[PDB]
DNA sequence: TTAGAGAATTGGAGAGTGTGTTTTTTTTTTTTT
């Protein structure tokens, strides 16, 4: 993604006005897998699967780089990266050490589009019954 | 020192109680040295428990009985020490898996569920009841195994009234909070919860039944199933219940349950039999004797009883794919003896089933999948046809079943297997079952003008699978009805000396059938083969002449089944022309009853088709 | 067994987990890269 | 030794045991942590091979001997080791179930090589251990905090709560209880190769295979040939535009109810693997093709598979084919030619493969055949249904005394005396030969 | 510490290292350096090499090694396995007798009239009648934390029987 | 050679802080009526 951004801004120097990140997508990866055949050996590896989408959430905003107002003073906590694993807890304010009911700074927080889908095996690839 | 012990707040000496029970064991003899015979039975059988009658304890020593009833939690372990001391004073090198448990019991109930009071807490009681449910096997920890996660040093902790004295430090090393409970190296024993309703015979008039909880442990866990009726002897316990699982406050009102000490089931009802059966099989007209023994409580239908007897004995199962099972169908009005025949033979046969073709039946004919309500997990409830895989399936109200059930029965009769296409589950269940069916007319009472199929309104395809079909029509004849009425008034004047005789006849009939099934395996003789072959040709002759058809090859299979069954009845082990002649006679009698058109007589295509030849030419 | 082997050949004629296969067949190409670079440097 | 489900008492905990059971439900395969690698957050020391209980467990101490940390640890998921994990419910097999009892169900854990090796309905022998699994929701640890009978008490991890237990079988091995072209070649043996070659070179192989497959059938030699070619089948093909050309052969045997029409189906079904026998009338909501029914767990419309779907890439022996329900009478059009079943209902849209050869058996209208009339007049099948079948056969019950004589002789011989090729040999030869793809000269 | 859990008769990392020395022939060079009068300057070095080589071994056990050891050690392993199993079975039976054949929540309490409690009242016993055969007042007591200063010294390593090839090589060396 | 008085280190009592909780009806849809 970093390298693609460099090449894109070499070709179109003003494209930073439209984007701040280029997502490199990979297609025709030979590592095709059946959903029924995924194992622990495939963990943290780039897999390719097929299926029918059976559920979709609405497009929801998700925290990506979140900033928090301090619960007492006017300081704002540093950028914390969202992980998909757990809620990010701010910790304590480094100006004053308070750790109370912190709140998200919506205007300074960076969001990203989120959508959780459920895919299953296609009905013609599953066995009867 | 044991002699210093007294039960808490009781003034009873444990050592004196032990000695009194020991002399009881040594000297009680008269239930008509009694319990040393039971000790020897334990010694040879290897079961670690002794059943003892509290009435025997009472008659030997009233005070010992009072101590046992009042203070069972101490007195019963004292009796365990006594009996084990006697048992290992005798039989010095016999090895037992466990120490013996004394299991005192009262022969009858001392109390009932409605009169149980707080005065009875921690007291030995006996109550009668019916079982409503029985939990899965609960493992109760008996000794906790701890291992140090720093240095692998292990220790074992004994259970103190349900709580563990966890080691806070290791002994080998000295790390704190390092000892971890190794669950599967610990020791466990079986426990089970049972929910028991007061008996219907014991409920007061018009009241909803009361219910108690029993807890059984070790070997008494897997002795009682739902639906059983039991006199349970146990200690009436009271325990607190915490208000919510994460808080140790308890409700002032205590829960109660019974720690089971003893179960006695009260609804349960070899060469010395083989020697009788061998000569009784070669007694003359044993076939008639057994057939007349079937269902003495109803007025006699000879060929129906003969067919049911041959169904009970069945053919021989061999391998290819041909069914040894024999299928019988009974037809007649509601109010005939067909349902009594069904219920009788269901009570008689092993691996039997009885259910209704109506959709309101207690247990279904087809298999289904359901959420086990007490567990929420799926269970495959295989229907009665699959549960009776080596017995007779009695189907009352056989006409009232829906088309899906008719298809299921067609599948079971043709293929002797039931297919499962449930959600996720795919399997071929086994249903080698002999179906005995009882149908009704669609009208109120049997129409004489219309045919059997036209009256019961079941498909001819399914009717063609039955080996024999019979009718329970009663003639408008004094010659039959007068003697039937005499039989009925005599049945009112039935007495116990006739009841015992008929029960003995039914019991030896059961033993006869079981002994036949156990080993006797008929085969065809050459003369029997010729008789069956020429019988099929003879049945085809009467129809092939004049251009119609009067028989088809599956009737030869039915005749083979009946001949093999009759040889099985007479213990021959070789099928002969005697058996083949009886098969032809009974099959033709069934045809004379069922396949008779009122105009043209017996017509074979009334089973192969709906209607008959006359109808096919009337349209 | 020549005719039996011919029947085997006819059935083979009609005859018509993968990350490690990918890595191996790619490892061959990068080995060739290193060999060619070495040869060009030493030339 | 083998044990019953009723015999899985606490005495068997930790012992090697073998049980038989019928799989009722299989859950998804998950990755289970078998040994966690952890980082100590306040001294940066890595603790490897932290073995897991029936609770997710962090290090009890730091591996650094002078470090005082005992709860602040971070799992490194990339350097930890996981195992494939799957739980399946079983119950007692039909044979072992005691009379009158409810079926006793058991939970079985499959791991690593053994996951997804058993399917619901299979009867399998499980070899492994009976173990005990605590209620882990009651246990509170540094890794994770905690979420009518009374459990055991007094553990530090357990606090004021009580710990209950449940018995679970842990299967190290699973097998059935009573069981490509190159793949076939390598699987089979040299003696099997010799027998295959013998059959390939056999003269009169046509009639030999017919007689071997259909010994009970007297006569009807042409029907035998047709059914054999139905078993062998044609070559499926795909057009340039992607549409498929049907390869399977469809055969219908009409005849009087006294004839051998059902016996052909029975012989085919007991010979061939993956075959289904069914009646035209449905035993279930899904008849021949498919149905849409409400899930009892989800309260949601789901497919219920029919006989043709279960016979996909197989043979479906449909007896009483004249008595189909209207839903099957319509959907059999698509199933017989396009080899698909298309469903468009509430909650489900599906195209379900039905690549099956059909062997139908049917009765004439009014229950007997009339030779003066054509087959279209003798059976109720419509012209679209008639066009699907590759071969039609008719069986008329001739009232011929010598034929009845021979029939009785053959049947009673099969029952008394019996107590070219074997069906296993024909199975192996069919499986070998079906991989051939003949070309048109 | 991770990989020192090797069981006896297996090639540890040290055993494999000694086998590497053996196959390379540096052992013979060490013998030469030890026997040489001219190269006596390296005597302390060679002594330290030999010490670290024979770090794990026991002299009598090593001297007992020979041709017929495989059968001896196999039979000894089987016999020792059975001895361990019999000891564990005996201890399990003794514990099973010490506790009763009734579950732990089976109640019952006794007064031991002769035994005065920590007060003047008679002892009330709750841990079951089975325990009063070998009664002791420390049945339910937690042992004490030995303080750090008083914690006894523990032996620094377990002994393991190294690989037989390495043992034969070290015997010959 | 034992042991006892003064100084320093370790065990644990307890004071303080933070967390979690208390069958029913209307409507649809497919299959079966
Ligand atoms: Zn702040
Ligand atoms: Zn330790
Ligand atoms: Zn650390």
């Amino acid at each position: 993604d970093e390298a693609a951004l460099e090449v894109v801004l070499a070709m179109y120097p003003k494209y930073d006005r439209i984007t701040n990140h280029i997502h490199v997508r990979i297609s025709h990866l030979p590592l095709v897998e059946e959903l029924r055949s995924l194992r622990q050996l495939h963990l943290n590896q780039l897999i390719r699967t097929s299926g029918v989408v059976t559920s979709c959430t609405g497009v929801l905003p998700q925290l990506s780089m979140v900033k928090y107002n301090c619960n007492k003073c006017n300081f704002v906590l540093g950028p914390f990266c969202q992980s998909q694993n757990q809620e990010v807890k701010p910790g304590s304010c480094p100006e004053c050490q308070s750790a109370g009911p912190f709140e998200v700074n919506m205007e300074e927080t960076i969001y990203q589009n989120y959508q959780r889908i459920r895919i299953q095996e296609s009905p013609g690839k599953v066995a009867a019954g | 020192l044991g002699q210093k012990l007294v039960i808490w707040g009781t003034d009873v000496n444990v050592a004196a109680c032990k000695e009194n029970f020991q002399r009881f064991l040594q000297r009680f003899i008269d239930p008509l040295p009694l319990y040393m015979q039971r000790l020897g039975e334990i010694n040879v059988i290897g079961e670690p428990f002794l059943n003892v009658n509290c009435e025997h304890i009472k008659s030997f020593d009233k005070n010992l009985y009072r101590q046992l009833i009042s203070y069972p939690q101490e007195v019963i372990p004292t009796f365990d020490m006594a009996v084990n001391e006697i048992f290992f004073d005798r039989y010095p090198d016999s090895i037992l898996e466990h120490q013996i448990q004394v299991r005192p019991f009262n022969a009858l109930k001392t109390k009932n569920m409605r009169n149980l009071n707080p005065e009875d807490i921690d007291q030995l009681i006996t109550i009668s009841g019916m079982v409503i449910r029985t939990s899965q096997l609960i493992p109760e920890m008996q000794e906790a195994f701890f291992q140090c996660q720093v240095c692998a040093h292990t220790t074992r902790v004994e259970m103190d009234r349900g709580r563990i004295a966890e080691p806070s430090v290791c002994g080998r090393c000295h790390t704190t909070h390092s000892m971890a409970l190794i669950h599967n190296r610990s020791l466990f024993s079986d426990k089970q919860m049972i929910k028991l309703q007061e008996s219907p015979e014991d409920m007061p008039a018009g009241q909803t039944p009361h219910t108690v909880i029993l807890f059984a442990h070790n070997d008494l866990v897997d002795k009682v199933q739902p639906g059983d009726r039991v006199n349970v002897t146990g200690i009436y316990r009271a325990v607190p219940i915490r208000v919510n699982p994460r808080v140790s406050n308890v409700k002032s009102v205590y829960k109660t349950h019974i720690d089971v000490i003893h179960y006695r089931k009260t609804d349960a009802k070899s060469e010395k039999r083989v020697e009788l059966l061998k000569e009784l099989s070669r007694k003359p007209d044993i076939y008639e004797r057994l057939a007349s023994a079937l269902a003495p409580s109803i007025y006699e239908h000879e060929d129906i009883k003969k067919g049911i007897l041959l169904q009970l004995f069945g053919g021989t199962r061999k391998d290819g794919k041909f069914r040894a099972e024999i299928n019988i169908l009974l037809c007649g009005d509601p109010g005939t003896s067909k349902s009594q025949l069904l219920q009788y033979v269901y009570n008689l046969v092993p691996r039997g089933q009885y259910t209704s073709g109506k959709g309101s039946s207690a247990v279904g004919l087809t298999a289904y999948v359901m959420k086990d309500p007490e567990t929420r997990q799926l269970v495959l409830q295989t229907g009665a046809l699959v549960l009776s895989d080596n017995g007779i399936c009695c189907i009352d109200e056989f006409d009232k079943m829906n088309e899906s059930t008719r298809s299921v029965l067609h599948e079971v009769m043709e293929q002797q297997t039931l297919s499962i296409a449930k959600a996720g589950i795919i399997c071929q269940l086994n249903a080698r079952t002999s179906v005995l069916a009882a149908a009704n007319p669609i009208e109120s009472q049997w129409n004489p003008k219309k045919t059997t199929i036209e009256n019961i309104q079941l498909p001819h395809t399914l009717l063609s699978r039955f080996d024999l079909i019979f009718l329970l029509l009663d003639p408008q004849d004094e010659a039959y009805d007068r003697r039937l009425a005499h039989h009925l008034v005599a049945l009112y004047y039935q007495s116990e000396e006739q009841a015992e005789e008929e029960l003995l006849d039914m019991a030896v009939l059961k033993d006869y059938i079981a002994y036949a099934h156990s080993t006797i395996m008929p085969r065809l003789s050459e003369e029997a083969s010729q008789a069956l072959i020429e019988a099929y040709v003879d049945m085809r002759k009467i129809g092939s002449s004049r251009g119609m058809v009067s028989a088809y090859p599956r009737q030869l299979e039915s005749l083979i089944r009946l001949a093999e069954a009759h040889a099985k009845v007479r213990l021959s082990n070789k099928v002969e022309a005697i058996d083949v002649e009886e098969a032809k006679r009974l099959h033709r009698e069934a045809l004379k009853q069922s396949a008779t058109d009122p105009r043209t007589g017996i017509v074979d295509i009334s089973i192969l088709t709906t209607g008959m030849s006359a109808t096919s030419r009337k349209r | 067994n020549r005719e039996l082997e011919a029947l085997k050949q006819r059935f083979w004629k009609h005859a018509n987990e993968k990350l490690q296969v990918l890595k191996a067949k790619l490892q061959e190409a990068m080995k060739l890269r290193r060999f060619e670079e070495r040869q060009k440097r030493q030339a | 030794t083998r044990h019953k489900i009723r015999e899985l008492t606490s005495s068997r905990i930790g012992l090697l045991t073998r049980i038989s059971g019928q799989v009722v439900r299989t859950h998804p395969v998950h990755p289970e942590l078998v040994s966690g690698t952890f980082l100590c957050l306040d001294c940066q020391t890595v603790i490897r091979d932290v073995e897991q209980q029936f609770k997710y467990t962090q290090p009890n101490i730091c591996r650094n001997p002078v470090c005082a940390n005992r709860r602040r640890f971070l799992l490194d998921t990339n350097k930890s080791r996981f195992v494939d994990f799957q739980k399946v419910r079983i119950q007692e097999t039909q044979a072992e179930l005691p009379r009158g009892s409810i079926p006793r169900s058991l939970e079985v854990i499959l791991r690593a090589e053994a996951v997804e090796s058993a399917q619901a309905g299979d009867k399998c022998d499980f070899t492994g251990t009976l173990i005990v699994v605590p209620d882990v929701s009651k246990l509170s640890t540094p890794g994770a905090r905690a979420e009518e009978t009374e459990g055991i008490r007094g553990l530090r991890a357990l606090g004021v709560r009580d710990l209950s237990y449940r018995l679970v079988f842990l299967a190290c091995c699973v097998a059935p209880t009573n069981p490509t072209a190159e793949s076939i070649k390598n699987q089979m043996t040299v003696k099997e190769w010799e027998k295959v070659f013998e059959m390939s070179q056999d003269k009169n192989l046509y009639h030999n295979l017919c007689t071997s497959l259909f010994p009970t059938i007297h006569g009807n030699d042409e029907v035998k040939r047709g059914v054999l070619l139905m078993l062998f089948g044609g070559v499926p093909k795909t057009t340039g535009e992607g549409t498929s050309l049907r390869g399977d052969i469809n055969v219908c045997i009409v005849g009087d109810p006294s004839t051998a029409k059902s016996q052909f189906l029975k012989h085919v079904e007991e010979f061939s693997p993956r075959a289904v026998y069914t009646s035209g009338k449905a035993s279930s909501a899904a008849g021949l093709t498919a149905a849409v029914v409400r899930d009892e767990e989800s309260h949601e419309f789901v497919i219920e598979a029919g006989a043709l779907m279960l016979a996909d890439n197989g043979v479906c022996c449909i007896d009483e084919f004249d008595k189909m329900d209207v839903r099957d009478q319509v959907a059999i059009h698509e199933a017989m030619e396009q080899q698909t079943i298309s469903i468009t209902k509430a909650g489900v849209k599906a195209t379900l493969n039905a690549r099956t050869s059909i062997l139908a058996a049917a009765n004439p209208i009014s229950g007997h055949y009339d030779r003066s009339k054509s087959l279209k007049q003798n059976i109720n099948l419509s012209a679209p249904i008639m066009s699907r079948f590759d071969l039609f056969f008719i069986l008329v019950d001739e009232c011929n005394e010598v034929t009845d004589y021979a029939i009785a002789r053959r049947i009673v011989d099969l029952h008394s005396r019996i107590e070219v090729y074997s069906l296993d040999d024909i199975r192996r030869y069919l499986l070998f030969a079906r991989q051939f793809k003949p070309k048109i000269s | 510490l991770d990989q020192e859990k090797k069981i006896d008769d297996d090639a540890s990392a040290h055993d494999q290292l000694l086998w590497a020395i053996h196959l390379s022939g540096l052992d013979d060079l060490l013998l030469f350096l030890a026997s040489s009068s001219a190269e006596e300057q390296w005597s302390l070095h060679v002594l330290e090499i030999v010490s670290l080589m024979f770090r794990d071994q026991n002299p009598e056990q090593l001297a007992g090694v020979g041709q017929g050891r495989l059968a001896q050690e196999r039979s000894a392993d089987f016999a020792e396995l059975e001895v361990l199993r019999q000891r564990e079975m005996a201890e399990k039976k003794t514990r099973a007798l010490q506790r009763g054949n009734r579950h732990s929540r089976f109640g019952g309490s006794y007064i031991v009239q002769g035994l005065k409690s920590i007060g003047e009242r008679d002892l009330i016993f709750h841990k079951g009648l089975h325990n009063l055969r070998n009664y002791s007042s420390d049945l339910g007591k937690q042992p004490k934390k030995v303080p750090k200063r008083r914690q006894a010294a523990r032996e620094l390593s377990i002994q393991r029987r190294s690989a037989l090839n390495v043992r034969l090589f070290l015997r010959d060396f």
